[PDB]
RNA sequence: AAUAG
């Protein structure tokens, strides 16, 4: 047991032991990334394949060419803390080495009569941080992986639902990653239709043609010839044995049937066979047959022979006739009438109708149309067959060489037409297309190589077009390449994709769980409105590699998925999992990942598989699936089993304790809501979990984990100072390691990231320990929510529905308080009239709202601020205006007039009370730096020195020097001193951050993690709250009705093994306070752990004094227990855990009425659930308008509380009107509400007058609707 | 002989081109009714609702009788 | 140019502007779903609206809902100012806006008295029907969350699991007329697509009314004779008798006939402690018949029903309000509570799941050796199972539903069960048979994403855990349920959209057409039942030709 | 008139009526 | 706007040509205010200063025009304005007008 | 786009 493991060890009631730790879980984003960035010798993956797919670039002429020779990433400018301070990309700049080398025209071409070597600057790159995120502009965000079709060939049909009749219409589809796409279809009359691009279909002969294949030699390739003599004046047939197996049959020695088996007769072996004319008179020519007397050609291919056609080649001396194999079920003349419905007949007239297919409208060249046939599908440039569509296209065909080319051939077409004629025969089945092993995954590494390549190609049509001047003596590398293309399509793909998004930051699980989602949307995916059935399913092979479970409820169910817990994605972008080895009959713990395509063959046991001793199955039928579908199979032949119980879940499932006595329906709003709970003050763990809570902590990147081992120097909340162990030093190290940790910043979604040390000074730390804990962690586990006292019973109607009854002392104790951080801008611009100007001096606003500011005019750092309270203030210039002779009366009586400037300042929004916790001051490059700013520098500065001086104090101490440091401090002065790049017109931003400690209240939303939600609707004094024989009163009283009919038991079995956790938390809590020999503790504590026939050997005899004491006192608070999924604790133990704690063996206590003080009629179901803050909190959903803001055009009500908007009484609420019948309501919503300019005004001052009634005008939309129908020239008007 | 037409035929088919209009195929709505030259009376709900008046329905029902009688008169 | 300015696209390639997205033309001004005509002139944003989440008021009145003071104070602004003006509090508007704004005492005086009568709209969205939006009398509550009353939960379809509502103000004097006489929720209690009531109690009310209604056999104070429902409410407050003793009461009940006639009888009547105190709040006018029973849901609809059909609208309203009152009150005295002993797994279950196993086991054989043919092997299976869950759920729901107790002279007896989840699936509150099912039975047979059928059912119910490969099928088809649903969504939304567009125009103008054509009604037989009466189809129509008898 | 119990009024938007009433519960939809 | 795409820009640009409903009631009470104060002065005074702010009327006035109306002098109609303002700067009859500050 | 109903 690790040191932060051994302070709090939670009691696992698994049972099956596991042989494969959970891996890193954010590797899906760093090693793309990885695979993006680094250097590859071999230039398959990333920047050099994009480098060398491009250069080198060739001027047309052949003067001179641009030859590419190696790349790398400069240092960045800021670090990823200045980068989101200042709200700047965080990147390295990309600089690569070009040779522009320039041939001679006198000497042969191919003579290098000057090179030109320089570096140029190709953009900037965005870098990923440690934790798998980008900070584009100052923001955090996550490019999600995609889940797209495979490139390569599909063979699909249409199942027999397009036709009036079945007809079951087959399709061939190949998709390159690059390019256009080829189509090949049969139509209803079983003909070969080809379509490029998806344009009018055309003969399929066509596309053979262009490939200079003549009839007959397409004749050869689609089919088999039966042969023909004259042999002794008699008719000859070839026999081939296995097609005989209608007339009489030859070979008088051994008769077959005669117009009425076929293996004994054809056992002696015959090759000779006589028919008669009237079997040839059907058939179809193979051949054309010339006659050189004649000149002319008697029989043409593709042409039925005839009795004429007989008698004419029996003239002409032909002997021997072949023509086509044709039958009606194994083979079919397809391609006979494909070609027979082909008007071409040249490679040049094939050439002109596909040109005028592509082209329609121009006149057709041969050149231009041999140009666009080369670059449709034969050229590298404009067509990219991926090597993963090589792959997948050459498994389909069946091809086995080719494996490095990216185009299509001759072969390839042809035997694509090969498999759909045979699938069209019989032979062959239909590709499955939501199959994993047909589906990819793209991740971020490979859409910056392409939207990198995308610039590369953008730019190397300007360098060629540059390059074939000729004027090259002055020009360097640098002068030809402009870096604004590349960089504008990084900057679109890293923050304008739709796959690039704001990254979920509520609590460490959200994070993890968006780094590790998978969507069919995107660029080259899915639409949500376009996307049918089937896609949205659970297919057999997501089993192991995308969860069933997790997914959005919503429009788009099925088409975003979670990663599964041990998934993979293998070199070429397909998901695979891992599975153990069945070797002579045992489970070896070797274990290989399978992909979709290799699971089918082999027969996987499961994970519950009884086990011997020996390692082998004990069961003789055994569980097992085998091509997707599950059964019982023999103990002998099965090859693989799984790995872990939670092989199939995600984490946020993984996560869920007694998943599997869930309904699915609510397991999925459990792993969902799980990633919106809201941390809170004090960080609470489960009593109730799973095991996977240290994972989650650990690899989110929140905590603060040992780099290397020793004792703990220094602890502060703010710096952990770790004095290394004299093992793992660095030859010529200072020995020590710092910790900086995050205090009170704001996340994306304006909660709280704060880190607690949970160490103490002289406290021994290995690698991987955790020493802080940030938001929503508690001794390095996952602590998202609280453990609530919780009763399953009616109360007066107050939980009815999903309604929550909430007791006053959980707001009392501050279990749900919450605290969030808000940001707020000024911006002081440049105007006409003049510039803006932050200043104290507000017209019109006494001393009581200048109290909090300052000289410069921004609020003091600590102070309390309410709702319209001014936090920075700012005039900006105003124009004459028109007074009303009324106002100029009233100047006359009251001389005063000070009219300069307006109050345009930064107020507090209404409803917010906080205190200010951090203001900043950015001013322009040239503009006079206030006060304020001043202070703020000098403070930074000063934090900077002392910092600085602390860190180098420790480490000299450690290692027991000048210039460097001087450098460090000077790089650090230069940042802090320099001005900020503002957006144009920009004089001065100054940023405000609030915090606002928000407490529980009626309307906010509460979860556990079994999808049982609600909403809060009563704070109930403490004594009204159902309180046991002890006198404890319940926190909380959830609805015993919401159970049954959503089928989540596991809520039951979670509050019954929190009530016996809790029991035995209290007993040691007991023995600890009552100061019993440790012996006896130590004796409770070893029993407590040897509960149950479970996978874990805990030895407190292992443990010291010290030890035993802390361990003890981390249980006060409850005894934390592991319930794994499908691994979990049964009855037996629950109840056997509720005995030992001196508890009720049904988890039922007698629960009395508070109001009353008398028992209910029944016992009621008490005990302890951890419940989830959501971040769906009443305060930021109450809005109310009255009056407001109105649109530019329309004149209506804006939209949304940022606006002050107003409510839209769409078409249903205008029909519910109309049905009631109120038709002045509606005639009140539609004009004086919305849109009746005179008339809203009208019917406010008559409000104000008391007199309610109302002067309907016309809707100024109504206006813009005949405007704009009289624009498009129609004379729309209204008669009287 | 009475024709029978479904839900979305009779919407529009109308007598009133607004209701057509706002219901769908604005364009063929309004090329017709322009080529056409159509007047809308203005009978319905839809139409009343797009104008601002009160419908013909409930408690404005009288009213839109009462301008009936003064047309008629 | 002109045709790119007047019609985009329509006759050939888009014109793009330097976002690389077509320009934007008078066409699409006017058309589609974002144009001026549904986006702006068939739906509009409106001002004097508000929106919350809403929470449950228990308290409340059919009438009243639980409205927040801040968000009062914005919407009523205007009449505030009114009111401030006239009382002379302010002696000018911006007086008041400023007195408004500090939010002094005399503001929130201001504010009771302006919403003492004035009826506010509440909506919820999807409006599927007009009780999507029904009008109420404000109660100011500290809060920031609508209170919604609980029998209108079923008319908005809306739960407390974070439902938010949107909220009018409607103006003049006609429009709040119209909130008080059309859309109050008092008003609107019958369905108008059927005529059912619509105000029917769910879940924890009738759970209470179930309980309270329900006999035990030898309960405390068993025989005892009462002089009325007073006496009885006394006997169970003293812990004299139980609820669900059987007992004999003086009952008086008044009888209306449909002349009207007035007839009240007084007479001893045996019963339970609950049921005469459940009498305790029956409008005069009906039979104590009605109350003599166990109470599901059905039963209090029947009651309701009852009561409108033969007392009227205002009685109907205050019985409702009531039973809602006396619903909540006893569900929280009964203690109803779920666990996990509740969950009663027969025993024989396992047996049967043997004997289906090894039978299974002999057809395997019999296709071993040729008898039977693959399609038949997987039929018979199929049956074979559904077979055995059939049994296991009878034997389940036998085994859950009764139980023993010793009476008075000393015997066994049968009495109906008082399992949790057998009283909330029985009373109708949440749960049905196939629910119970599957937490204490078998899951059964599941079907693949295409349709077909597993042959393997889950032999496990909730209580014990499935395995993973039971989760696995299990989720099959829980994500074909989700994905039906929202698409069907969409599906429905489309098709109610061009019904109310083709029968917008219909509208009763006249009394009397004086036509003397009809259609011809007929009980609906279709073989030998009846699926419909034609009492129920001729409810409401107004006879064309004479009703001669046969 | 269903909601009211009485003879329908003049006035009353039926059509309305029954086209909610039609699909309020569309989500609800799939010889002896 | 951000990540939507069936959001507009269009659908969030105000309208600030436009006049709050608070202060066109206000200026119907300034205007019944003036009135009212302006009926508790002498005519002469009263349409001397209506004149001479506008008040009720198109145009404005200088001194000279109002001298036009019965006597053409300068200095007297200056000094007859400077009386009504000093009457109505006494606090006896501006609270009213002072509230509108 | 994501999220809630
Ligand atoms: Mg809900």
């Amino acid at each position: 047991y690790s040191y932060t493991e051994k302070k709090r060890i939670r009691k696992d009631f698994g049972t099956r032991p596991q042989v494969l730790d959970i891996p890193y879980l954010l590797s899906i984003q760093l090693d793309s990334f990885e695979k993006f960035i680094e250097q590859d010798p071999e230039g398959q993956y990333g920047l050099e394949a994009a480098f060398r797919s491009v250069f080198p670039i060739q001027s047309y002429n052949g003067n001179s060419e641009l030859q590419y020779v190696s790349y790398r990433l400069g240092e960045p400018v800021f670090d990823v803390k200045e980068c989101q301070i200042r709200g700047v990309t965080y990147s390295k700049p990309l600089r690569v080495k070009l040779r522009l080398v320039i041939f001679d025209k006198d000497a042969p071409a191919g003579t290098v009569k000057d090179i030109k070597e320089q570096e140029v600057y190709m953009g900037e790159i965005p870098l990923m941080t440690e934790n798998g995120t980008f900070v584009i502009n100052g923001t955090e965000r996550v490019i999600v992986s995609q889940l797209h079709r495979s490139p390569g060939v599909f063979f699909d049909s249409d199942k027999g639902k397009t036709h009036s009749s079945g007809k079951v219409l087959y399709n061939a589809r190949i998709i390159p990653y690059r390019g256009s796409w080829l189509d090949f279809e049969f139509d209803p009359k079983d003909n070969l239709y080809v379509r490029i691009d998806r344009r009018r279909k055309l003969p399929a002969s066509i596309i053979l043609r262009v490939l200079g294949k003549t009839s007959a030699e397409i004749l050869d390739i689609f089919f088999e010839k039966v042969n023909f003599e004259v042999k002794d004046q008699t008719l000859m047939m070839e026999l081939v044995p296995e097609r005989l197996r209608t007339f009489d049959i030859e070979a008088d020695g051994k008769v077959y049937v005669e117009k009425g088996h076929i293996r004994q007769l054809e056992k002696d072996g015959v090759n000779f066979i006589e028919v008669p004319v009237e079997y040839i008179v059907g058939k179809v020519s193979a051949k054309d047959y010339v006659n050189e007397a004649t000149g002319e050609l008697i029989i043409t291919a593709n042409q039925e022979i005839s009795l004429e056609a007989l008698a004419n080649l029996s003239q002409a001396g032909y002997k021997k006739l072949e023509v086509l194999f044709t039958n009606d079920l194994d083979h079919g003349p397809f391609m006979s009438e494909t070609l027979r419905v082909d008007s071409t007949t040249d490679r040049i007239s094939a050439l002109v109708e596909i040109y005028r297919m592509m082209r329609p409208g121009e006149p057709p060249t041969k050149e231009a149309a041999e140009s666009l046939f080369e670059s449709l599908f034969f050229s590298a440039e404009r067509y990219d067959l991926s090597t993963v569509g090589r792959m997948k296209f050459n498994s389909s065909i069946g091809r086995e060489d080719a494996e490095e080319q990216g185009t299509l051939d001759e072969v390839d077409i042809i035997e694509v037409m090969k498999k759909l004629i045979s699938i069209r025969n019989g032979k062959g089945e239909v590709d499955d297309i939501d199959h994993l092993g047909n589906r990819r995954i793209r991740s971020v590494g490979e859409m910056a190589e392409n939207q990198f390549r995308v610039g590369l190609v953008r730019v190397e049509r300007a360098v060629k077009e540059r390059l074939s001047l000729g004027d090259l003596d002055n020009v360097m590398p640098q002068d030809l390449i402009n870096a604004k293309p590349i960089s504008a399509a990084v900057k679109e793909f890293f923050g304008s994709s739709q796959l690039s998004q704001f990254m979920d930051q509520n609590n460490p699980l959200s994070e993890v769980t968006h780094k590790r989602r998978i969507s069919a949307l995107g660029p080259g995916g899915l639409t949500r409105e376009r996307a049918g059935f089937e896609v949205r399913d659970v297919h057999v092979t997501h089993y192991g590699r995308l969860c069933p479970i997790e997914t959005p409820e919503g429009p788009n169910i099925g088409l975003i998925n979670s990663l599964s817990a041990f998934a993979r994605c293998n070199e070429y972008g397909f998901l695979e999992t891992p599975y153990r080895r069945v070797v002579n009959g045992v489970v070896t713990d070797e274990v290989d990942y399978l992909s979709a395509i290799e699971e089918g063959q082999f027969v996987i046991a499961q994970a519950n598989a009884k086990l011997t001793e020996e390692g082998g199955f004990a069961d003789e039928l055994v569980t097992a699936r085998q091509k997707g579908e599950s059964g019982l199979h023999p103990r002998e032949h099965v090859d693989y089993m799984d790995v872990a119980t939670n092989q199939v879940v995600s984490i946020a499932a993984s996560l869920i304790p007694f998943l599997e006595h869930d309904d699915a329906n609510r397991a999925l709003m459990g792993a969902n809501m799980q990633r919106q709970a809201v941390p809170t003050l004090r960080s609470e763990k489960p009593l109730v979990g799973t095991g996977i809570e240290r994972n989650v902590a650990v690899d989110s990147g929140v905590t603060a984990v040992a780099k290397r081992g020793g004792v703990i120097q220094s602890v502060d909340a703010s710096r952990i100072v770790v004095k290394v162990n004299e093992e793992e030093l660095i030859p010529g190290e200072a020995g020590i390691d710092i910790y900086n940790l995050t205090k009170y910043t704001r996340s994306n979604q304006n909660t709280c990231i704060n880190q607690r040390p949970c160490v103490m000074p002289g406290e021994p730390v290995a690698r991987g320990d955790v020493l802080a804990d940030g938001p929503s962690t508690d001794l390095g586990e996952l602590a998202l929510g609280q453990n609530m006292r919780i009763a399953f019973m009616p109360w007066n109607g107050y939980n009815f529905e999903d309604s929550i009854l909430v007791s006053e002392r959980v707001v009392q104790d501050d279990r749900f308080t919450t605290i969030h951080i808000q940001e707020l801008s000024c911006v002081a611009r440049d105007t006409k009239l003049g510039a803006e100007e932050i200043t104290a001096d507000i017209p019109n606003v006494g001393e009581a709202a200048l109290s909090k500011l300052d000289e410069s005019g921004i609020v003091y750092i600590g102070a309390e601020v309410k709702g319209g309270d001014i936090l920075v203030g700012k005039v900006t210039p105003k124009g004459e205006t028109q007074l009303t002779p009324e106002e100029k009366l009233l100047r006359a009586i009251f001389g005063e007039k000070a009219s300069d400037v307006k109050d345009t300042s930064l107020r507090v929004p209404n409803s917010v009370a906080g205190t200010v916790i951090d203001v900043q001051v950015f001013t322009r490059d040239g503009v006079e730096k206030d006060k304020r700013a001043l202070e703020i520098e000098q403070m930074q500065l000063k934090e900077a020195k002392k910092d600085l001086t602390e860190e180098f104090q420790i480490l000299e101490g450690g290692l027991l020097l000048k210039a460097d440091f001087d450098k460090k401090f000077e790089a650090k002065r230069r940042k802090i001193t320099q001005g900020d790049d503002l957006a144009p017109g920009v004089l001065k931003i100054v940023k405000v951050y609030l915090a606002v400690k928000r407490r529980i209240q009626p309307g906010d939303k509460m979860a556990g993690r079994h999808g049982n939600k609600g909403v809060i609707s009563k704070i109930n004094p403490v004594e009204d709250m159902p309180y046991d024989e002890n006198g404890q009163p319940v926190d909380i009283v959830l609805n015993p009705l919401g159970v049954p009919s959503r089928m989540n038991i596991g809520q039951i079995l979670e509050v019954h093994l929190g009530l016996a956790a809790k029991g035995i938390g209290d007993k040691i809590n007991q023995m600890i306070k009552e100061q019993q020999e440790l012996a006896k503790l130590r004796e409770f504590l070893q029993k407590v752990y040897d509960l149950g026939d479970t996978r874990q050997r805990v030895d407190i005899s292992e443990l010291s004094d010290e030890d035993v004491r802390t361990l003890a006192h981390n249980l006060r608070a409850g005894l934390p227990v592991a319930t794994p999924v499908f691994d979990g604790a049964p009855e037996s133990s629950i109840k056997a855990m509720l005995e030992l704690a001196d508890l009720p063996a049904s988890g039922q206590l007698t629960l009395f009425d508070g109001r009353t003080g008398d028992a209910f009629e029944r016992p009621v179901t008490v005990g302890y659930m951890y419940m989830l803050k959501l971040n769906h909190l009443v305060d930021d959903k109450m809005h109310a308008r009255s009056t407001g803001s109105y649109s530019l055009v329309t004149q209506q009500p804006l939209g949304g509380k940022a606006q002050f908007g107003g409510q839209r009484f769409g078409e249903m609420e205008v029909w519910a009107l109309e049905a009631y019948g109120a038709a002045y309501t509606l005639q009140e919503m539609l004009t004086v509400k919305s849109d009746d300019v005179n008339g809203r005004t009208k019917m406010y001052k008559n409000i104000v007058d008391g007199n309610h009634a109302m002067e309907p005008g016309m809707p100024e939309s109504f206006n813009v609707l005949l405007k704009e129908i009289r624009s498009l020239g129609i004379n729309i008007e209204l008669e009287d | 002989e009475r024709e029978l037409l479904g839900i979305t035929k009779a919407s529009l088919a109308t007598e009133s081109f607004i209701s057509a209009a706002s219901f769908q195929e604005t364009t063929r709505v309004l090329t017709e009714a322009a080529v056409s030259g159509k007047r809308d009376d203005l009978r319905g709900l839809k139409e009343n609702v797009i104008v601002g008046r009160l419908i013909p329905a409930g408690t404005g029902f009288a009213y839109h009788q009462d301008r009936q009688a003064k047309r008629a008169q | 140019s002109v045709d790119a300015l007047l019609d985009n696209g329509r006759r050939g390639r888009a014109i793009t502007g330097s976002n690389k997205r077509p320009l934007k033309s008078l066409a699409d001004m006017i058309k589609g779903k974002q144009g001026r005509f549904r986006q702006n002139l068939l739906g509009k944003r409106v001002d004097y609206s508000g929106r919350s989440v809403i929470t449950v008021g228990p308290y409340l009145r059919l009438h009243q809902c639980g409205l927040p003071k801040k968000m009062a104070l914005e919407l009523f602004k205007p009449f505030i100012y009114s009111k401030l003006e006239t009382r002379g509090l302010a002696t000018t508007i911006k007086a008041a806006k400023k007195m408004v704004e500090r939010e002094e005492a005399v503001v929130w005086d201001i504010l009771d008295e302006v919403i003492r009568e004035h009826p506010v709209l509440l909506n919820r969205a999807p409006t599927l029907h007009r009780l999507g939006i029904q009008a109420f009398e404000p109660v100011l509550i500290e809060g920031k969350a609508i209170q919604l009353h609980p029998l209108v939960c079923a008319a908005y379809n809306a739960d407390f699991d974070g439902d938010q509502m949107a909220v009018h103000v409607p103006l003049t004097l006609e429009a709040q007329l119209e909130a008080r006489t059309l859309m109050m929720s008092t008003n609107n209690i019958l369905s108008p697509a059927s005529g059912d009531p619509i105000i029917v109690p769910s879940q924890d009310v009738v759970l209470g009314l179930y309980y309270m209604t329900r006999e035990k056999i030898n309960a405390k104070g068993e025989g005892m004779y009462l002089t009325g429902p007073a006496e009885a409410e006394k006997a169970y407050r003293t812990k004299t008798a139980e609820l669900h003793a059987r007992v004999k009461v003086r009952i008086t009940e008044t009888i209306k006939h449909e002349n009207g006639k007035l007839t009240t009888e007084t007479k001893m009547i045996d019963t339970t402690v609950g049921r005469a105190m459940l009498w305790q709040i029956v409008p005069k006018g009906l039979p104590y018949s009605l109350v003599n029973q166990k109470l599901g849901k059905k039963q209090i609809s029947n009651l309701l029903n009852e009561a409108y059909r033969k007392l009227g609208l205002k009685d109907t309203v205050i019985f409702a309000d009531q039973i809602m009152y006396t619903g909540f009150a006893y569900a929280a005295l009964s203690g109803v509570s779920v666990g996990i002993d509740d969950m009663v797994v027969p025993a024989a279950k396992y047996t049967e799941i043997a004997e289906a196993e090894e039978e299974v086991r002999e057809i395997q054989e019999q296709f071993q050796s040729g008898l039977v043919t693959a399609g038949e092997r997987y039929n018979k299976v199929i049956d074979i199972w559904a077979s055995t869950n059939d049994r296991v759920a009878k034997a389940m729901m036998e085994n859950l539903s009764s139980e023993q107790v010793i009476n008075r002279q000393g015997e066994q007896e049968k009495q109906e069960s008082f399992n949790s989840i057998y009283m909330m699936a029985d009373s109708g509150a949440r749960g049905s048979a196939a629910q119970i099912r599957q937490l204490a039975g078998m899951r059964g047979l599941m079907a693949r994403p295409d349709g077909s059928i597993i042959e393997t059912p889950i032999t496990a119910n909730f209580k014990e855990g499935l395995n993973v490969l039971q989760y696995f099928i299990s989720t099959h088809g829980a994500r074909k349920g989700l994905a039906d649903t929202a698409l069907k969504t969409a599906n429905s939304g489309y098709l109610t959209r061009r019904l109310v567009d083709v029968a917008q125009d219909v509208v009763v103008t006249e009394h009397d057409c004086g036509t003397l054509e009809g259609v011809v009604m007929t009980p609906h037989i279709e073989g030998g039942d009846v699926k419909v009466a034609l009492t129920e189809l001729a409810l409401g129509r107004v006879v064309s030709e004479d009703i001669l008898k046969p | 008139d269903l909601a009211r119990g009485h003879l329908v009024n003049q006035g009353e938007a039926v059509g309305v009526i029954a086209a909610q009433s039609i699909g309020e519960p569309g989500t609800q939809l799939t010889i002896q | 706007i951000g990540d939507d795409e069936d959001s507009h820009l269009g659908d969030f640009i105000e309208d600030t040509t436009l006049e709050l409903p608070l202060d066109s009631a206000t200026a119907t009470s300034l205007k019944a205010a003036t009135r009212d104060v302006l009926a508790g002065l002498t005519p002469r005074e009263a349409k001397v200063l209506r004149m001479r702010f506008g008040i009720d009327m198109n145009t404005d006035h200088t001194l000279e025009e109002v001298g036009k109306q019965f006597d053409v002098t300068r200095e007297r109609i200056r000094q007859i304005e400077a009386k009504a303002l000093r009457k109505l700067r006494h606090p006896s009859r501006s609270e009213v007008l002072r509230s509108f500050l």
